[PDB]
């Protein structure tokens, strides 16, 4: 898969994801999304090898809501991103590793904050104010390093955010068909449907 | 490396440099290749430098064991044995070359052990990169029944043959000598002829010459109770 | 062949019971006495030694109290060899935890780990059952300071105040009367000494047959603090609550 | 009590008592014997006719292991069959490893170490057969009886079964008459008349001889069947020898 | 040629008894005595050298073993199965702490693994315990001198001093009149063989006696010199004629 | 009443099993001697044929385990052999594994941990043996070392097996007590067979012949029994003086 | 009575009464008659029902072209014995293009039944079968018991009332023996020997059981209108 | 392509009079994309600290390793493990991973609290120890280091000389690699007392 | 290396050069190439040296087993015992084995085992990289029924002209002479063998 983006405003994380899928000469859909919902305050975003990506985020995501029902509690977004990054760690000394990269982006309600972790295929963790993957940042990093403040709101991340598929869309070869965009804050986890 | 060893009179003596290098660069300027496996028996340590450490260390272990289990002093050809038979179960990807030396109720010993598993015996042997150079040495002025003083300078001599003459080789060198009848005698740094020069300045700063941009205080407490 | 010898460990009795549950009991019944009690602001552990010897190196000597991380501790009733393989299996169970998530171990986790164990042996493997009880004294940030016991069935309970071992029968009236919600530490560790005291097969209670410990939220600045007594700290304590 | 419940069980006097209940086994079987000759080894068996309908000559108890040992059994016949086959394996690894055939001393310890370890646990039960085996290696003849504790010995003579004590005697009269020893074809016909004379204790049924030899000038130090002429040569020197 | 005791050996019966822990402590009542006292700057272990044939060599019959150069044992009950829990004694205290640390394992530590041998021997399938109580004395840098006591059941306990075995009742009554705070390792010693003779039947001396100490380090002992941090064991053996040398200031 | 079956400990904290099995030891009616020379061991053993359909050169119960090493069991033939190739192929594997010859003592004691081994774990029973394991070990010396099925060990100066062990334990201790050493002061291996041969002839009250005694003969790098032919030529020079 | 509680355990008299109790069964068993001529083998088996409404219960397995057998016994162990000996039969025609002696048959499944006798765990074979077969060396029928014991023969029965058509080829002996390249006279003599057995009940059209195999002929079975004309 | 240059960054640590000191850069990247300025590679377990240079995902997979077992060690030994000690289970742990090892640089600083001893030591990815009296390096900018520390270097410097010593090491050797600075940090490690110090640097 | 065995009327003579070669370096000039599996029957090790002296440890092991349970092992034994060792693992080892032993019955004999693990018994045999220039010398020479002293003189020329040709062969020229009497070790120094 092609371009995941994530970034951590005032009160809330926002994950855009490329709608297209394709297998070597043809798009074969222009309307996939690229995420799992692993807990209500808690979304994960992926791209990386075909097949794998999609077995990894939903073996997380029944992992975690495993966890939910044994304990009825919402593990933190940090507890989560290091049960994410152990089990790609794990994956890199296997017969054959999973192939994908993450972000996780949460609302932590103990601490009434947001929280973005990026995650690669290796078991590489950090915590970011925004983030990517694959060439993503390459194209979008020099917008967020100048606009970016940590005090923005969910209306101005968005402003940015579309800068940020602008400027993609401009000088990226592939046609990656426009994004999904998903907020996490406090409320849980929606999607906005016009962008 | 450059690591020898050669019998004398009542004994037999090993000698190693004290250089570690990874690639062109020295990692270490006093290392110390010469193991300890039991109270009398000695290792030289050549080629990978973990795998030779931890081979000794690993024989040296169940040494001790077999030691106590059979109330007996440990032989040398043990030693051998244990470290050639699990050399070659790995084959050669432990990639350890050895010169053993030690004494015994048997005698005194001195055998050379391969990355692959073989094992020569001999009066004079050398290992690692400067071998060549330890060897020329050893094959011009080592002869039969060699006193305990002609043979610690036959053995520097081959050590700093090396130092100078390869590259892979340098600093210090280091002497252990096992006589019959007596305490082995380990002598670290018995030369020291690469003492750095003094240097033309003092490179030491004025205070609040770096830029800070925060302080903090680290708690390396245990939590404290009130 | 050797079916001959089998006790058969694993098996009900006409009545449903787990015979082996019930004698390791039994067991556990003449074992020291060991209390717990919660309070608002700490947890109390305290355990009567059944030593009972001059020659005992009491300083260095741990039968009844142990750490299992910095925010749990237990307390052992019953064979203390058997206490400690399942010790050492929370404690690696602890960390598997922190090493995971990068939190520490809820306490109830942890419990329900170690039941589970327990449980284990009652039901499979044809091997006698661990002839241990432990209270488990401990805080998370969900729950803040709990108390837990489990038994040999791998059953567990979760408790304001509980005791464990000899004369519990006893030690739970004495504790039931005396105890009440809004109770602090320093009450809590004079409820704990003096229901010891009554109950206790011992002809007078001293600090060289006891162990003490405490688990206060007051520890410098708002984190938990673990404190096993030292022997010369028990006979202050006991001198200041007024039973020597 | 209750020490003979159980196989590998000490009694008090220091007895393991299902050894010998399985030896009660060997003692209820037919009579069979081995005799030991100037160059080779005789074996010789006792076949109860349980029936008419037995067809002659084919329910074969005689079995051979690798080409030059020969061994024969009394007591629980399939216990037999197990221990043979074990020898076969055994007598193959050695012969694959070694080159040379198993020498008859080597092949005996093989069987003995077998025999013993299913005396070990109380999950095996001992073996309910006497055997009786040899044959001819480097070293000339050998003859060996094994019995189920594990137990075996070289012998002169041996013989085991029902009719164990009469043909015990008529082997001591033979080692008593022939110290310089006795040849191949002459054991045969002793053999035979051995076992005609230990049929006195299964009287009750007629029977069927058969016999077995290795010899290294007879059969070129191989086991063969004793068949044709040759046993009907040594059936009729035993039935002239009881009348 | 299975294995089939799957199943525990050792159980519970209705009044609550291990029975096969308690039998085992009947064995170790029946041993000869053995016991230890701690000084300030010591701690010794002693037990008689009951030979069981004078044309029997005792001096081959090692009671007292080196565990690790500062850590010594000794026992009462069933010489077997001391042996070879010497054996695994000597063996874990590499294996899981030499290997990993390169140093050796505490006193406190090295018992905690032989109780847990102890332990599984009361508990696994197929095995009964072990018949022996073991006193384990040694010494480490962060805890000083030490004494334990190892039973059956796999429990352990610290001692300033202590018997056990045949007249381990009288013994300890013994060490607790002598014993103070203050005693220095020869002290110790001596107050060990008076304990030990009370006990003692027949001949009393070095060669039916047998007695070691952690103390000093030894450098003498080492086999060899250039390492100032090794300094050499602890634990050291008393000859025939040292022990004699004590017993006439006896 | 299971404690007497298996090994656990009865009430007394006893082994019943392995008491039974050193009753087993006795069941062959054979006694054995051991002692030491200068530079040798010697180990003699009796020798009975009670069938005369035996062949008398297959009945011992002296093996030679190793080049150095001699062992004489007393008990049972299948526990002996048992015993026998489990020794062997011990010494062998010692060799290869640590480049020495295995001595004697340590056998003794690898194979009395099997020993013990069998008194812990239920499913396998002792075996009904005593090992007298001998050599001229190449750091102790002339070396004697004893293994029972209790797993029990020891060191000798000289030693007995059998029946009638007191007996002959006694006049050993006897003989010892008088020269005041811990062997026989004598250089050649022959008159220290000599020696042993007399002694038990006082100490069982019984004359031998040639196939009435087993000799095993331990010397430097080697351990060898003596026909009934070498066996004759000591009993020849013990009469004629 | 102590000593019957498994198979593992002599009793003082040295018998093994598990297996005993096997062989028991197969007394309990219907009736089976086996036979042979030179040149023909045959089987003749009275099949047991349940009631009226039930089918009456096989008594007859092919184990190859050249071999089978008839069952008294445990029927569920003779599924598992004769499936041994289709595997072993398959084996060597695949390995050595070989067709499996009669006498090497009964000698893998004594050494089977064997094993059982011998561990912990198992119970013996409850069953007894009677093998036929035409082979390199010609006609061969085998008694084969769950002891172990196999036994090669020119006629025998096993099974419930099996004693009186044994003591009738017993007789018939030298008569059935020289029936040769007459398979319908070789059966005829079985349906007589199996009819010395019967009481009460006859021989019924989905009563009998008859087997057969020869020199150029497959083992093969007749149920239903087949065998009425031996009836 | 090459693991222990994939992440880049640098660990060097110094010994002076009764104190040690280490120091880190703050970079993470994937290869020449600058990914994270906020990557500290120093980590403590009681008062041993530990650097480790190399592969990202084994830097926080031992860190979460060596913090599991340090803290069992002080559950079973009643006392907080010692430089000399961790040294030891740093190498034989990097050792058990002989065939398949964790591509890192460690580096061990500390105070050993009995002998008041300054300790320092570096290691190879398979665990062959460098016990250094004068300084440690570590990373991808490790020849550029060794270049500084040769030359700035003098023994038994005090604890705010140190600082300055060390913080012009590591700052001048990181300027000279591609994959090493984006900020820094300074350990000042003395027997009961450990300053923390970010610095100020170019940020390209 | 040069390796030759070679059965006379009285037993049997092995024979070998002592030079041990990584690439052009000499590692050593007076190995030991002639090693002892039991007390009469000895071989000659060629290829791999790790795997030859595995091999023959391996073997020596094998044949003091057999001694303690069967008594003394014969040469084909001996020689059964390598090849099967070589032939089963042939896809891990580089071994050239000459196998030679004396018995009282079978007296002097010799196998050869090449690099794939067959066996193959001979009057003599040659191996090592330097036997190839020595073919046609040992063939037109050998004789069966020689003496000791003609055998020793066979073995020493024959070696001489190997060790002359092949460059990673050279040193001593050690043998063992195995008969009746027992084992004689010889050495052959080059101002002896160089000038023949
Ligand atoms: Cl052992
Ligand atoms: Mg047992
Ligand atoms: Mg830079
Ligand atoms: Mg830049
Ligand atoms: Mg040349």
């Amino acid at each position: 898969m092609d371009i995941i983006l994530g970034i951590r405003v005032q009160d809330s994380v926002i994950l855009a994801s490329s709608k297209a899928v394709t297998r070597g000469i043809s798009v074969l859909k222009d309307s996939d999304d690229k995420t799992r919902q692993l807990s209500p305050h808690t979304l994960m975003s992926f791209a990386g090898e075909a097949g794998d990506t999609v077995q990894f985020a939903e073996y997380i995501q029944a992992n975690i809501q495993l966890y939910s029902i044994r304990e009825d509690y919402e593990l933190s977004p940090q507890a989560v991103s290091s049960f994410v990054r152990q089990e790609l760690a794990k994956s890199i000394r296997s017969r054959r590793p999973y192939q994908v990269n993450v972000l996780i982006g949460g609302y932590d309600k103990k601490k009434n904050k947001p929280e973005l972790y990026q995650i690669d295929y290796l078991g590489t963790k950090v915590e970011l104010p925004y983030g990517a993957h694959g060439y993503s940042g390459f194209y979008t990093f020099s917008l967020l390093d100048h606009h970016y403040r940590p005090d923005m709101t969910t209306e101005e991340g968005l402003d940015l955010l579309k800068l940020c598929v602008q400027e993609l869309e401009k000088r990226m070869p592939m046609d990656f068909k426009g994004v999904i965009v998903k907020i996490v804050d406090k409320d849980g986890i929606r999607q906005v449907d016009d962008f | 490396t450059t690591i020898a060893g050669l019998v004398f009179q009542d004994g037999v003596i090993l000698g190693a440099d004290t250089r570690a290098t990874n690639d062109s660069v020295v990692a270490d300027k006093s290392c110390e290749k010469i193991h300890f496996i039991a109270p009398k028996i000695y290792c030289c340590g050549a080629g990978v430098a973990a795998d030779a450490e931890a081979v000794t260390q690993l024989i040296g272990s169940n040494i001790e064991l077999h030691s106590l289990y059979t109330s007996r002093e440990p032989r040398v050809v043990s030693a051998l044995q244990m470290l050639k038979q699990h050399l070659f179960k790995y084959q050669g990807h432990i990639g350890a070359y050895l010169i053993v030396a030690g004494v015994d109720p048997t005698g005194s010993h001195l055998f050379s052990i391969h990355a692959h598993g073989s094992t020569d015996v001999g009066y004079y042997l050398s290992l690692g990169s400067g071998s060549l150079a330890a060897m020329a040495v050893l094959e011009s002025h080592w002869k039969q029944d060699l006193t305990k003083e002609e043979a610690i300078k036959l053995a520097s001599d081959a050590i700093q043959a090396g130092i100078w003459n390869d590259l892979g080789s340098g600093s210090n060198v280091d002497v252990c000598v096992m006589e019959i009848g007596k305490d082995a005698e380990y002598l670290r740094n018995y030369l020291t002829p690469n003492v750095r020069e003094e240097k033309q300045k003092s490179y030491k700063f004025p205070r609040g010459t770096t830029a800070v941009l925060k302080e903090s205080i680290v708690n390396i407490c245990d939590i404290q109770e009130e | 062949g050797s079916r001959r010898y089998d006790s058969r460990t694993t098996i009900f009795s006409p009545e449903g019971r787990l015979y082996q549950v019930e004698y390791a009991l039994e067991s556990i019944s003449h074992a020291g006495t060991a209390i717990g009690i919660m309070a608002s602001d700490g947890i109390v552990l305290a355990a009567e030694r059944k030593v009972t010897s001059t020659l005992l190196e009491q300083d260095t000597s741990t039968e009844k109290l142990y750490k299992l991380n910095d925010k749990i501790a237990v307390a052992v009733a019953g064979l203390t060899a058997d206490a400690e393989i399942l010790i050492n299996t929370a404690r690696i169970h602890a960390q598997n935890y922190l090493k995971t998530y990068n939190e520490d171990i809820p306490v109830e986790i942890l419990v329900r780990r170690l039941s589970d164990i327990k449980q284990g042996y009652t039901q499979h493997g044809g091997l006698r059952p661990f002839g241990v009880s432990f209270i488990y004294a401990g805080y998370d940030d969900r729950y803040g300071y709990q108390l837990y016991t489990s038994n040999p069935s791998g059953n567990y309970t979760g408790w304001k105040a509980i005791s464990v071992g000899a004369n519990t029968s006893a030690a739970q009236t004495l504790l039931q009367m005396d105890y009440k919600d809004d109770m602090k530490v320093d009450d809590a560790i004079e409820l704990a000494l003096k229901t010891l005291s009554k109950t206790t097969d011992s002809s007078a209670l001293t600090y060289d047959r006891l162990e003490f410990a405490t688990i206060r939220k007051g520890a410098n600045d708002g984190e938990v603090y673990q404190k096993i007594f030292k022997p010369q700290e028990i006979k202050d304590i006991l001198v200041k609550t007024g039973i020597t | 009590t209750g020490y003979d419940l159980s196989n590998s069980v000490f009694s008090p006097d220091g007895r393991n008592f299902q050894v010998e209940y399985a030896v009660k086994a060997v003692e209820n079987g037919t009579t069979s014997i081995g005799i030991k000759c100037n160059d080779g080894v005789v074996f010789a068996v006792e076949k109860l006719i349980t029936s008419k309908l037995l067809v002659p000559q084919k329910n074969v108890k005689i079995q051979v292991v690798d080409r030059h040992i020969g061994c024969v059994y009394s007591g629980l016949i399939p216990d037999g069959r197990h221990l043979v086959n074990r020898g076969r394996e055994e007598a193959a690894s050695f012969k694959k490893l070694y080159k040379t055939p198993i020498p008859i001393p080597a092949f005996a310890d093989r069987l003995g170490q077998y025999v013993q370890a299913h005396t070990l646990y109380n999950s095996v039960r001992p073996f309910g057969v006497s055997t009786i085996f040899g044959g001819v290696d480097k070293n000339g003849a050998h003859l060996y009886m094994l019995e189920p504790s594990g137990s075996y010995w070289g012998y002169k003579g041996a013989a085991t079964g029902k009719g164990r004590q009469s043909a015990k005697a008529e082997l001591e009269k033979l080692v008593d008459h022939h110290p310089e020893g006795l040849s191949a074809r002459e054991a045969v016909k002793q053999a035979a008349k051995i076992i005609y004379l230990a049929h006195e204790d299964n009287k009750e049924k007629d029977f069927e001889l058969e016999i077995s030899w290795c010899s290294l000038s007879e059969t070129n130090g191989l086991h063969k069947f004793v068949k044709g002429d040759l046993l009907q040569e040594a059936i009729d020197f035993a039935q002239k020898e009881i009348n | 040629m299975t294995d089939r005791y799957s199943f525990s050996l050792t159980t519970f019966s209705p009044s609550g008894k291990l029975g096969q822990i308690d039998y085992a402590l009947t064995a170790v009542k029946q041993g000869v005595t053995s016991l230890g006292i701690k000084a300030t700057n010591g701690v010794v272990i002693a037990t008689e050298k009951k030979s069981s044939s004078p044309l029997a060599m005792s001096e081959t019959l090692s009671k007292v073993s080196l565990l690790t150069p500062d850590i010594g044992a000794v026992y009462s009950g069933m010489g077997p199965d001391y042996r070879v829990l010497v054996d695994k004694s000597r063996k874990v205290a590499h294996t899981s702490y030499k290997r990993i640390y390169g140093e050796y394992p505490p006193t406190k530590l090295l018992v905690s693994e032989v109780a847990k041998i102890m332990q599984e021997a009361t508990q696994s399938g197929g095995v009964r315990p072990f018949g022996v109580s073991l006193l384990i004395a040694g010494h480490d840098e962060f805890n000083g001198f030490s004494l334990y006591q190892v039973d059956p059941s796999g429990s352990y306990f610290p001692w300033k001093a202590t018997a056990i075995g045949k007249g381990s009742v009288a013994a300890k009554t013994f060490l607790e009149k002598r014993w103070n705070d203050e005693l220095e390792l020869e002290d110790a010693i001596h107050i060990a063989l008076l304990t030990l003779k009370e006990s003692v039947e027949g001949e009393f001396n070095g060669d039916t006696i047998e007695l070691a100490i952690i103390g000093d380090e030894n450098p003498d002992l080492l086999g060899y010199t250039g390492i100032p941090t090794d300094k050499g064991p602890r634990f050291r053996k008393l000859t025939s004629q040292e022990i004699n040398d004590r017993l006439e200031a006896l | 009443g299971y404690d007497r079956h298996i090994t656990i400990f009865s009430p007394e904290g006893r082994l019943y099993q392995v008491e039974y099995a050193f009753k087993a030891t006795n069941q062959t009616n054979i006694n054995s001697l051991a002692v030491r020379g200068k530079d040798c061991t010697v180990v003699i053993s009796q020798k009975k044929v009670p069938d005369k359909l035996l062949d008398p050169t297959t009945v011992s119960y002296i093996f030679c385990i190793s080049r150095t090493i001699g062992m004489v069991v007393n008990g049972p033939i299948p526990d002996a052999r048992n015993a026998a190739l489990r020794a062997k192929a011990e010494a062998a594997e010692f060799r290869y594994k640590y480049g020495y010859d295995m001595p004697c003592d340590v056998l003794a004691k690898r194979m009395a941990n099997l020993s013990q081994i069998y008194t812990q774990r239920a499913y396998m029973r002792p075996l009904g043996v005593i090992l007298t394991f001998v050599s001229v070990d190449e750091e102790l010396g002339p070396s004697i070392y004893k293994t029972d099925p209790a797993g029990y060990y020891v060191g000798y100066k000289a030693t007995a097996t059998g029946p009638k062990q007191q007996e002959i334990t006694t006049n050993l201790e006897n003989h010892f007590k008088k020269s005041k050493i811990d062997h026989i002061n004598e250089e050649s291996w022959e008159k220290v067979v000599e020696f042993a041969i007399t002694h038990m002839i006082d100490a069982l009250g019984t004359e031998f012949s040639k196939n009435d005694l087993e000799v095993g003969v331990a010397t430097k790098d080697k351990f060898f029994t003596l026909s009934a032919e070498n066996i004759e030529e000591r009993l020849v020079a013990i009469a004629e003086q | 009575n102590n000593y019957d509680g498994d198979t593992v355990t002599f009793s003082p008299t040295g018998r093994l009464f598990q297996v005993e109790y096997a062989l028991e069964a197969i007394k309990q068993g219907s009736v089976t008659v086996g036979l042979r001529s030179n040149t023909h083998a045959v089987l003749v088996a009275l099949k047991r029902n349940a009631d009226e409404l039930s089918s009456y219960q096989k008594k007859i397995i092919k184990c190859d072209e050249h071999m089978g057998l008839s069952l008294a016994g445990l029927a569920p162990d003779a599924r598992v014995l004769s499936n041994y000996l289709r595997q072993q039969c398959n084996y060597s025609s695949l390995v050595f293009n070989r067709k499996l002696a009669v006498e090497r048959a009964g000698h893998l499944l004594c050494d089977k039944a064997q094993k059982n006798t011998q561990s912990y765990g198992g119970r013996p074979y409850g069953v007894g079968l009677l093998i036929i077969g035409y082979d390199k060396s010609g006609a061969h029928l085998l008694e084969f018991q769950p002891s172990g014991n196999v036994t090669e023969l020119y006629g025998t029965a096993i099974g419930a009332r099996s004693q009186g058509a044994k003591t009738y080829l017993e007789r018939t002996l030298d008569t059935f023996i020289k029936i040769d390249g007459n398979p319908d006279e070789l059966i005829k003599a079985g349906v007589e020997a199996i009819s010395q057995s019967l009481r009460d009940e006859s021989l019924t059209v989905d009563n009998l059981s008859i087997a057969i195999v020869g020199k150029d002929t497959p083992f093969t079975i007749y149920d239903g209108e087949a065998v009425a004309k031996y009836i | 392509s090459d693991p222990s240059s994939i992440n880049g960054g640098i660990v060097v640590a110094m010994t002076g009079k009764d104190c040690v000191a280490i120091a880190c850069d703050l970079r993470l990247g994937s290869q020449s994309l600058g990914v994270s300025n906020k990557f500290e590679k120093i980590f403590h377990y009681g008062h041993v600290f530990l650097g480790i240079t190399g592969l990202a995902t084994d830097v926080t997979t031992l860190n979460e390793m060596f913090r599991y077992k340090t803290n069992l060690y002080k559950l079973k030994e009643e006392r907080a493990i010692e430089p000399e000690t961790f040294t030891q289970l740093v190498s034989s742990s990097l050792y058990e991973r002989r065939f398949g090892p964790y591509f890192v640089g460690p580096v061990v600083a500390g105070i050993n609290s009995k002998s008041g001893k300054p300790f320092i030591a570096g290691f190879d990815l398979i665990g062959c120890i460098d016990e250094a009296k004068d300084f440690i390096v570590s990373g991808t900018a490790s020849d550029q280091l060794f270049g500084m520390c040769e030359s700035l270097y003098e023994p038994n410097l005090e604890p705010e000389d140190l600082f300055e010593t060390i913080s012009q090491a590591l700052l001048n050797a990181a300027d000279r690699d591609a994959l090493s600075g984006w900020g820094a940090v300074v350990y000042i490690i003395k027997k009961d007392e450990v300053v923390k110090r970010y610095l100020k640097m170019r940020q390209d | 290396t040069s390796i030759m065995a070679v059965t006379f009327k009285d037993g049997v003579i092995l024979g070998a050069d002592s030079r041990t070669t990584t690439g052009a370096y000499i590692a050593n000039r007076v190995t030991d190439k002639l090693t002892r599996v039991h007390d009469k029957i000895w071989c000659c090790r060629s290829g791999s040296a790790a795997d030859t002296q595995a091999i023959a440890d391996i073997v020596q092991y094998h044949l003091e087993l057999y001694t303690s349970q069967y008594g003394t092992p014969s040469t084909e034994t001996a020689a059964s015992v390598f090849k099967e060792l070589c032939y089963e693992n042939k896809d891990n080892l580089t071994a050239g084995i000459i196998v030679a032993g004396y018995d009282d019955k079978n007296k002097g004999e010799v196998y050869t085992i090449p690099l794939g693990g067959s066996v193959h018994k001979l009057p003599y045999a040659i191996a090592g990289s330097g036997s190839t220039f020595i073919y046609g010398y040992c063939d037109k020479n050998f004789r069966e029924n020689m003496s000791k002293e003609e055998t020793v003189d066979f073995i020493k020329h024959s070696l001489s002209q190997a060790i002359k040709w092949d460059g990673s062969s050279g040193g001593v020229i050690r043998m063992v002479v195995l008969t009746a009497a027992g084992v004689e070790r010889l050495i052959f120094y080059p101002d002896e063998y160089e000038q023949l």
